């Protein structure tokens, strides 16, 4: 695991990656 | 938070590991 | 539904998902 | 087109709605 | 086929298309 | 490489089909 420069969909994409079937929370400040 | 750091600097997975449930 | 900004790629799939079955055509300016 | 606005300005989905057959 | 402008995570993916079950390297400067 | 190119310029499929095994 490196340092990634991550914007947009390819966020909560990584996101779904890390976490899998526990989940998790987009909170992008608004 | 993430949202705006790992889009204008960079992140790291293990930070990443932070917003699971 | 908000406002996207999309980009290359991300677009067509956008595409996808809002028309599905249906059908679309993607028509860049040349 | 939406090509055009969706990537240099913005664009909403019911926008893209027209792009269907 | 034309001239793709691809960066970041769509080039391994366009790489899985152009090869498929033969391979790829992915060798980006380091 | 490519990953340089197909980022900073442009690049064709068929000069992908190099990076193939
Ligand atoms: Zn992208």
């Amino acid at each position: 695991f490196v340092n990634q420069h991550l914007c947009g969909s390819h966020l909560v994409e990584a996101l779904y990656l890390v976490c899998g079937e526990r989940g998790f929370f987009y909170t992008p400040k608004a | 938070g993430i949202v705006e750091q790992c889009c204008a600097s960079v992140c790291s997975l293990y930070q990443l590991e932070n917003y699971c449930n």
